[PDB]
């Protein structure tokens, strides 16, 4: 699963989250198996 | 105010929404002790205390 | 006093009992011993510990 999302919004991608983008964009299921994984995309998506 | 003097405010005799609160991307920490902030709306406390 | 064999077999099933009634107030390290305070309180990843 793949997205560019706000970097103060990573800590919603995770199990038994909440918030705009785990309620209304991307839900985890809450005993989800898998790894996150973010950067800081800022030289390549900021435009 | 200062750290040493820390202001108390009682809140009483209301509604109040911590959906208002807990929506606003600001507040970098949001941690919760004994209730959790999704639930907030479906209590109703005795006092509190800001 | 004659009969402190039988009253005495009541009375071990009757604290028994009220001792199995009042540990339902026991906390044991959680926030409450109500179980509708953890329900209403706290959301599911909290609650479930």
């Amino acid at each position: 699963d793949s997205f560019v999302i706000r970097g103060d919004e990573v800590r919603q991608i995770a199990p038994g989250q909440t918030g705009k983008i785990a309620d209304y964009n991307y839900k985890l299921p809450d005993d989800f198996t898998g790894c996150v994984i973010a950067w800081n995309s800022n030289n390549l998506d900021s435009k | 105010a200062s750290v040493y003097a820390w202001n108390r405010k009682r809140i009483s005799n209301c509604v109040a929404d911590y959906s208002v609160l807990y929506n606003s991307a600001s507040f970098s920490t949001f941690k919760c002790y004994g209730v959790s902030p999704t639930k907030l709306n479906d209590l109703c406390f005795t006092n509190v205390y800001a | 006093s004659a009969l402190g064999k039988l009253q005495d077999v009541v009375n071990q099933n009757a604290q028994a009992l009220n001792t199995l009634v009042k540990q339902l107030s026991s906390n044991f390290g959680a926030i409450s011993s109500v179980l509708n305070d953890i329900l209403s309180r706290l959301d599911k990843v909290e609650a479930e510990v």
